[PDB]
């Protein structure tokens, strides 16, 4: 029993707790993420490991269904409790339904899920920003993303976090379809997307795929080191 | 800074209600206009970024067979609006065999525009258009955040809302075609806007009695702009 | 000093007090009023005056003097819409130990119930902490008179004479000059200490009408009410 | 009430709670108290005046009995150590109804303090401005803890609460030892009692409650104007 | 009526919290737990606040509460506040039993209480909590583990944290000096009593100031060991020793 | 200025002044006139645009066989007491199979608005009405207010600047009596045309009669039959 | 900064302010401010004014 | 200031000053008296007309509330017809659990409660009206009773709430009570309206007199007014 309006309007006609819900995205840890026609990426940066810690537990990518995979920023504990209110709904969804959840489905159900919860009484909003990525049936893939006031889009490329307008400026001169053909291309893309914005010294940067036709894996840190040098060689030919 | 959100003002009007029609200015200008031939319908979609894909966001929303609708203001608390006026059509339709007529669905929508409090949140910002066509012919009408259902003739709302009325009422009469108000609403859209008028940045949807259906699509849209 | 809010609700002050309930208790000195109870060997008085401003007003409907059960009775200081609600409840649980328990409830168990709900109020800081005082008399078996006081705070204690409301610190210190010279105290002579405390501190001299006798007794423990002649037989026969 | 139910005990920039602390300061001010916990039995004992001649000592009893074994005794205000004292009576039956055996002292003391705690962080109420002294000899072991208006628990062997309650703390320092007799602390206990009192220390200001392994008991005055012949 | 409310669930205008960092800027304040493990077996030591000369100690556990067969927990912040969720976590636990007729696994009863501490920062304007606590256990699944509470309801998986802010020195120590899969129960433990005799303040580490619980695996049974007494002042006598030998070379 | 925020709050001087401001908000409304006979009970409305090709926003709203009312403030609060006023006719319609009195309906309306005149949270109902029914004793004219006051008028208006309105019915309330439908409608709006500037009229487009009589239904006409109605009158001297 | 002495019949009596445009005033300098620069041919001036109010 | 918000608080010397903000408001209201022969209880309203403003007979201030029971409200006008719902639905449920009617000592004393419950909560405020309970019953003769907004409730001969209020009861306590018949005090009252009020401030004023008795055989009903009309015949020859 709570009965308190806590989001009003202002004299000038905004509001006050999604500007400042949005604040907390932009003090994150920042998530890139790009798709093409037959397989999807998305990374992480600001990894910013105590390198004698584990680390199995500080996943900030996971996976709601089969087809449906996660990206956020702002804080964490938010995260965790709309994590788990969509791993209920994309299951409920196939029980009456015998279809693998659509990616557009579950972000109605999140978006839904956070417009009701700043409109109601005594709620602090969330402060969280997915990205949601998945291959629909017909392989189909492509990427949404959520704010903190409950709308959602399509982007073809995302960027969130401390400083995703560099990263947006970034993708901005990179409209490049020959980038989106190769498969290695898009991954070393990112990464140097990524690099762009984190210092990123070979153990900060964690990305994962997803070839429309299997689970998501994470990539091997020689990996991460070995699209690095590539993207380092390509790069020292400027001469 | 923080008086009652439930308050009249000194002068006799309310505070948070007055808030709200102003949130609707910052919002993406639309034009609705009447015509005994069809009711036509117009938007711009104010696209932000080229790798934005477009056909993602949308104003017009069908909501039964034959009415549709255009927002202005905020995204998500419109999609709270929408769902209940679909329901509420096949609540008319599964217990009376007929369709609900366009003044009826708007009065059921306006009844929880001023329904906020403590027991039983806030006023919602969002202003609307429904037209379609009913028993009645083709019709049109307007409600704001203030619960204040109207019918207009040809009404346009969003950012350009006083220049756009302006220049609507120097050309506009009884006798209309569809044709005529389709690319009368353009010119006027092309005047207030600031990017260029393509196919990705506007669309329309037009009823008619005979095409209940309203359909548009690009490639007709191009077609549209080349002729005029 | 004030921190937060300790002026208005029922909260702790940095000096470790509060100052709602010591509102309260100078709540009752608007009243206007001061009431005397004095137990002796084998009765216990309660004395109180009335003020009738109006002529075009009863002499029936104004004594604070009530019955809360056969053998117990109280009267009532402070404001007035904050006592008979008070009463009500007082007549209230009183009836609930008879159909709970079977026998006449105790002078002392009552006052218990009265704390409490006096205690609630104080304690939950979103309602009024009823500012009215309250005193009891009656006959236990095999203990005798009682003479009790509830508090707006919450808390009672036992007494053998002791008044309330406007005047208290004359009225006690005249008590105690009374008691601790250890006289005799039989019937009469607790009836006529009871009528020259209240005579001297405030300095009358009346007439008998505005003071009302509730005497309970041992040989008879029904609460009484005393008639204003006998009322007027008693002030003529101290008298010398 | 209507459901406002908000938490009127927040923490302070600094990073403390302000309204516990302000409720300790009720505490310190109050009746000075003494228990001692002495190998065979604990000794309860508490410091009761009157401001008139006029009162009655027969009536208010700050010695408390819980269940047959187990006493209480307070520092902190009058009519909120009532409260609590009538809830921890039906907190103890809940006990023996359901496991038909006399309540732990331990397990009385971890049910009353989070009565107590739990009773401060809910909305739109004050703390309580009581701390507590609960002894038991129970399985042959006798116990002697305090709680306190946060809702923590403690295990003295011998402590003091109310006014000068740290000279009361130095002069148990001294005296207590490893161990002495039942006697011996009650003799111990009225001298430290006797430290911060008045002239007047009749039979009737104090008042001492006793737990022999045989069980609870209350001292009546009689034994009191005895035992305080050539006290402390 | 609504004058009263401190409004702990809005945001600051700088667009952070603004109650539950007065929490974990208060959480470093008098309280110091740790805990190390490499190998078989895990460890915590703890420090007893205040040691006064007239306690009892009939517990024999003051701040580790074993809340299952297989873990338990070093608790620093509001005592009273502990209780709450240390009865809470413990039910927790014994309700998976009675479901699975199964142990319950570490991370799935830290995300269990997380999500608790979280939901009464939100809604309801109720104060947050003043707890931050460590977990020890072992699974069947990854084995023995560690992990970080915070007020806010994050956690984290670790191998040397700590909770009080005077060991922030000593996270400084612990990235100077660990090992990889070089745990003993020699070698973590006079690395413990190295921690705590330069980090906390006590001369000379008295033994009652300081208290160590471990975690074996025996054979089935997952012994959590706590040792009383003079274990503890023989090893103050070696690490005493140990660093009067090493300082000859000086 | 700081106890003029809430209802719950009395004032120093001892008005509450959040009904104060609920007056207001009535005067913010256009003019309507109503008036009665002894076997009618006209009230004529006056409507309001909001642009020049918007329609007219509608004043009369039908609520029983014998009872219809006029509004004068917020729209939602409109519709909000007219859904209460159409439950309530057909419940007695429903229970005793009788129309109610006017009189007793609008002890309900009193009654309905006084509880969110006290509890805290609460507005006021921001709307005045104008009721005129017709039962077994006649046809009345009520008017109500945002401080929950009904009163048993023979003519009153209310809106914006209704005050030239009740001059015309003070000189002229004798006639009301010995009059029939045709100078009784055109006595009434005769007083909605002195609420109006000296540069526009009624137009069969912003006027709407509502009448109510012993043998006849509570009828709304508007933007047609007005036409016959708007005949035999003058224009305004100078 | 305003005397009612100045305000004495005899020194000061006419009140004249000046307000802000409400559209044109303020595109007619935008008019102004443009003819003297190299601006293109084809470009309008109402929607710069709109997206200045004040 | 500060402390003058809601009514659970006090103010630093113990008042509370809602509950006063709340009697001075019935204070600026229109004059009504009640007065009870020996035979049964006179009530008299003077009641304002502006210029027309309504009918003759709209909204009276002579509510019924029993068969036997009537009021005199003065105030806040939308107030005073909740209390009347309230003490009709109280007296009808006396009916249903007993069955004899209503005394008029309970439905004082059951009305004033609610009325005391409003003092309390910040949630909700005090009501702002004071009222007139007359009846008339051949067991107990005729009473009259006075609510005031705090709830402090009890007897009187002869009162008066608005305005005039210590100038009416000037000259009330000038008659007599008892050697009255209720006629006689009928053309009383009259004066007594005519009297006080001298139209400077308004005009036009009417005067409903409400009635019950010995000769209205217990029932309640207004006086016969267009009928006879012999009070302003003879309340108009005091022009000197």
């Amino acid at each position: 029993s709570y009965d308190r309006a806590i989001t009003v309007f202002s004299p000038d006609g905004h509001l006050f707790q999604v500007e400042y819900a949005q604040e907390a995205v932009k003090k994150g840890s920042t998530a890139v993420g790009v798709r093409g026609r037959d397989i999807v990426v998305l990374g992480v940066e600001k990894k910013s490991v105590a390198k004698l810690q584990d680390e199995r537990t500080v996943r900030k990518i996971c996976a709601l269904d089969d087809n449906v995979c996660m990206a956020f920023a702002g804080l964490t504990a938010d995260a965790r409790i709309v994590i788990n209110r969509a791993r209920v709904e994309c299951q409920s969804h196939r029980l009456t339904v015998e279809d693998p959840v659509t990616v557009e489905y579950i972000t109605r159900y999140i978006a839904s899920l956070k417009q009701r919860y700043t409109q109601s009484n005594g709620r602090r909003p969330f402060g969280i920003s997915a990205l949601i990525v998945g291959f629909d049936f017909d392989g189909t893939p492509r990427l949404y993303q959520t704010d903190p006031s409950g709308t959602y889009h399509a982007w073809k490329a995302n960027a969130i976090g401390r400083g995703a307008k560099s990263v947006r400026e970034f993708l901005e001169k990179n409209y490049t379809d020959e980038a989106i053909e190769t498969d290695d291309l898009t991954i070393k893309l990112v990464i140097k997307a990524l690099l762009e914005v984190v210092q990123s010294g070979g153990k900060n940067i964690e990305l994962a795929v997803m070839r429309r036709d299997q689970s998501l894996k994470i990539l091997n840190p020689e990996e991460i080191e070995k699209y690095v040098a590539e993207i380092e060689k390509e790069k020292e030919e400027n001469e | 800074y923080d008086r009652g959100v439930n308050t009249f003002s000194p002068e006799g009007r309310l505070f948070q209600v007055e808030y709200a029609i102003e949130a609707i200015k910052l919002g993406s200008t639309a034009i609705g206009i009447q015509t005994s031939e069809g009711v036509c319908l117009a938007v711009e979609k104010r696209i932000t970024s080229p790798l934005m894909e477009p056909s993602s966001i949308e104003k017009i929303v069908e909501i039964d067979a034959h009415i549709g609708c255009a927002m202005s203001g905020l995204i998500a608390d419109a999609k709270t609006l929408i769902d209940k006026a679909r329901v509420e059509t096949q609540n008319h339709w599964f217990t009376y065999n007929e369709t609900m007529t366009v003044e009826s669905v708007t009065q059921a929508v306006s009844n929880l525009a001023l329904q906020f409090g403590e027991e039983d949140s806030r006023p919602f910002g969002v202003a609307l258009l429904f037209g379609g066509v009913d028993e009645k012919g083709p019709q049109l009408f307007h409600m704001d955040p203030s619960g204040t259902f109207v019918q207009c003739d040809a009404r346009a709302i969003g950012s350009a809302s006083e220049g756009a009325q302006s220049s609507l009422q120097e050309v506009y009469h009884k006798s209309m075609t569809l044709k005529e108000a389709i690319k009368s609403s353009l010119i006027i859209l092309k005047q207030v806007m600031e990017e260029k008028l393509n196919a990705t940045n506007i669309e329309l949807a037009t009823v008619q009695p005979g095409q209940n259906f309203h359909m548009f699509t690009k490639e007709e849209l191009e077609e549209v702009i080349k002729d005029i | 000093s004030s921190a937060g809010f300790d002026r208005h609700i029922t909260i702790f002050s940095p000096e470790g007090r509060l100052y709602q309930v010591e509102y309260a208790f100078k709540a009752i000195n608007q009243g206007g009023l001061t009431s005397v109870a004095v137990r002796g060997k084998d009765c216990a008085v309660i004395v109180t005056q009335k003020k009738v401003p109006d002529k075009l007003l009863d002499s029936s409907t104004v004594t604070h003097l009530f019955k809360i059960t056969e053998n117990i009775g109280c009267v009532m200081t402070g404001m007035t819409a904050d006592s008979r609600s008070q009463v009500q409840r007082a007549r209230y649980e009183a009836a609930n130990w008879k159909y709970k328990y079977g026998y006449e409830i105790p002078v002392d168990m009552l006052c218990k119930r009265i704390a409490d709900i006096s205690q609630v109020y104080t304690q939950n800081a979103e309602m009024r902490p009823l500012g009215c005082c309250m005193i009891l008399i009656g006959i236990d078996e095999e203990q005798g008179p009682q003479v009790y006081k509830c508090d707006p705070a919450g808390y009672y204690c036992g007494f053998k004479a002791t008044a309330a409301g406007v005047k208290q610190t004359e009225s006690t210190s005249f008590l105690e000059k009374k008691v601790k010279k250890k006289f005799d105290w039989t019937f009469e002579q607790t009836v006529e200490t009871a009528i020259t405390c209240l005579s001297t501190v405030l300095s009358i001299d009346f007439k008998p009408s505005e003071i009302e006798v509730g005497v309970v007794t041992v040989e008879n423990p029904k609460f009484r009410i005393l008639t204003e002649a006998e009322i007027d037989a008693h002030l003529v026969a101290l008298a010398e | 009430e209507r459901g406002y139910s908000f938490s009127l005990t927040t923490f302070s920039p600094s990073g403390k709670l302000v309204q516990i602390e302000y409720a300790l300061a009720a505490v310190a001010g109050g009746a000075p108290s003494v228990g001692i916990k002495a190998a065979n039995g604990v000794v309860l004992a508490t410091e009761k005046k009157q401001k008139s001649i006029l009162y009655d000592e027969r009536s208010v009893h700050k010695v408390e009995p819980i269940t047959k074994h187990i006493g209480l005794v307070y520092s902190g205000m009058g009519p909120d150590y009532r409260v609590l004292v009538h809830r921890a009576r039906k907190l103890a039956q809940q006990y023996y109804l359901v496991y038909q055996e006399p309540i732990p002292t331990a397990q009385l003391v971890q049910r009353v303090a989070s009565v107590m705690q739990e009773y401060t962080q809910s909305g739109g109420v004050r703390p309580f401005g009581v701390s507590l002294l609960i002894c038991g000899w129970n399985e042959g072991r006798p116990y002697l803890f305090q709680s306190d208006p946060s809702g923590a628990y403690f295990a003295w062997k011998a402590t003091a609460m109310g006014k000068n309650y740290v000279n009361g703390k130095t002069f148990l320092e001294k005296r207590y030892n490893e161990d002495l007799e039942l006697e011996d602390a009650i003799h111990t206990a009225i001298l430290t009692l006797k430290e911060s009192f008045e002239g007047q220390m009749t039979e009737d200001n104090i008042e001492v409650g006793i737990c022999n392994e045989a069980g609870f008991r209350r001292l009546t005055p009689t034994e009191v104007k005895d035992y305080l012949a050539a006290i402390a | 009526s609504r004058r009263y409310d401190s409004r702990t669930t809005i945001f600051s205008p700088e667009g952070r919290l603004y109650q539950v960092e007065y929490a974990m800027e208060a959480i470093g304040h008098a309280g110091t737990c740790l805990g190390i493990l490499a190998n078989d077996g895990v460890l915590l030591a703890a420090e007893r606040r205040n040691i006064h000369k007239l306690l009892d100690e009939v517990f024999f556990s003051e701040k580790i509460y074993k809340l299952n067969e297989d873990m338990a927990c070093s608790v620093a912040g509001i005592t009273s506040d502990a209780n709450v969720l240390t009865n809470e976590l413990r039910l927790i636990a014994q309700r998976y039993l009675l479901q699975y007729q199964e142990p319950i696994p570490c991370e799935q009863l830290v995300t269990a209480l997380c999500d608790i501490k979280q939901a009464y920062t939100q809604f309801g304007g109720k104060r947050p909590f003043g707890v931050s606590l460590l977990y020890i256990g072992w699974d069947k699944h990854y084995g023995f583990q560690l992990y970080q509470s915070d007020p806010s309801g994050n956690y984290g998986g670790w191998k040397a944290t700590c909770i009080g802010n005077n060991s922030a020195a000593a996270v400084s120590m612990l990235k100077q000096d660990y090992k990889e899969g070089e745990m003993t129960l020699k070698s973590a433990l006079a690395l413990a009593i190295k921690v705590l005799n330069k980090t906390m303040d006590v001369s000379k580490l008295s033994a009652e100031k300081v208290e160590i619980a471990t975690l074996t695996r025996e054979n089935g049974k997952t012994v959590i060991r706590v040792l009383k007494q003079k274990e503890v002042e023989q090893l103050i006598k070696k690490h005493e020793e140990e660093e009067a030998k090493a300082e000859r070379e000086k | 200025n700081q106890y003029d925020n809430d209802v719950t709050v009395w004032s120093p001087q001892g008005r509450i002044h959040q009904i104060e401001y609920a007056m207001e908000a009535v005067k913010q409304g256009s003019a309507t006139v109503g008036l009665k006979s002894k076997t009618h009970a006209v009230l004529v409305a006056l409507k309001r645009a909001q642009s020049e090709l918007a329609a007219h926003q509608k004043k009369i709203l039908h609520v029983d066989n014998h009872i219809g009312i006029s509004i004068a403030g917020l729209t939602a609060d409109a519709r909000l007491l007219c859904n209460f006023m159409r439950q309530e006719c057909l419940d007695s319609r429903f229970v005793f199979d009788r129309p109610l009195p006017v009189s007793r309906l609008v002890s309900l309306i009193g009654s309905k608005t006084q509880i969110p005149t006290q509890r805290y949270g609460r507005r006021p109902y921001g709307v005045g009405l104008l009721i005129a029914g017709y039962d077994d004793m006649g046809p009345h004219i009520f008017q109500t207010c945002p401080s929950a006051n009904y009163f048993d008028c023979r003519a009153m208006s209310i809106g914006a600047r209704s005050q030239s309105a009740r001059t015309y019915l003070e000189r002229h309330m004798s006639e009301f009596m010995e009059c029939n439908l045709n100078e009784l409608v055109k006595h009434g709006l005769r007083a909605l045309r002195e609420t109006l500037p000296a540069e526009q009229d009624l137009t069969t487009k912003n006027v709407s009669i509502g009448i109510v009589g012993k043998d006849l239904e509570f009828t709304i006409y508007d933007d047609d039959d007005v036409s016959p109605f708007l005949e035999g009158l003058e224009e305004r001297p100078q | 900064t305003l005397d009612p002495a100045l305000m004495r019949p005899g020194r000061l009596d006419r009140k004249i302010e000046f307000s802000l445009p409400d559209l044109e005033g303020r595109t007619h300098i935008f008019k102004i401010h443009a003819r003297s620069m190299s601006v293109e041919r084809d470009i309008r001036f109402e929607l710069l004014a709109r997206l200045c109010p004040n | 200031t500060g402390y003058d918000l809601s009514a659970s608080t006090f103010s630093p010397d113990g008042r509370v000053f809602q509950v006063e903000y709340a009697m001075k408001a019935v204070e600026n209201s229109s004059t009504a008296i009640g007065i009870r022969c020996k035979d049964g209880v006179v009530f008299g309203v003077e009641k304002l007309v502006l210029s027309k403003l309504y009918e003759e007979g709209s909204n009276k201030r002579l509510f019924n509330v029993d068969r036997h029971v009537g009021m005199a409200v003065a105030g806040l006008l939308a107030d005073a017809r909740s209390l009347a719902d309230i003490a009709r639905e109280e007296a009808s449920n006396f009916r249903s659990n007993f069955g004899y009617n209503i005394p008029l000592k309970h439905l004082a004393d059951r009305v004033a409660m609610y009325v005391h419950a409003y003092t309390l909560y910040s949630a909700v405020r005090p009501f702002g009206c004071s009222f007139m309970l007359g009846s008339y019953s051949v067991n107990d003769g005729a009473q009259l009773y006075m609510i005031d907004p705090s709830g402090v409730s009890y007897g009187y001969w002869g009162c008066a709430i608005g305005k005039a209020r210590q100038a009416a009861k000037t000259e009330i306590e000038k008659l007599q009570m008892k050697e009255m018949t209720c006629r006689d005090i009928v053309k009383e009252v009259a004066k007594i309206i005519y009297i006080v009020h001298d139209e400077v401030k308004d005009k036009a004023f009417e005067l409903e007199l409400s009635w019950v008795g010995e000769l209205t055989n217990g029932r309640h009903e207004i006086v016969p007014k267009d009928i006879r009309e012999e009070a302003e015949k003879y309340a108009k020859e005091s022009l000197k």
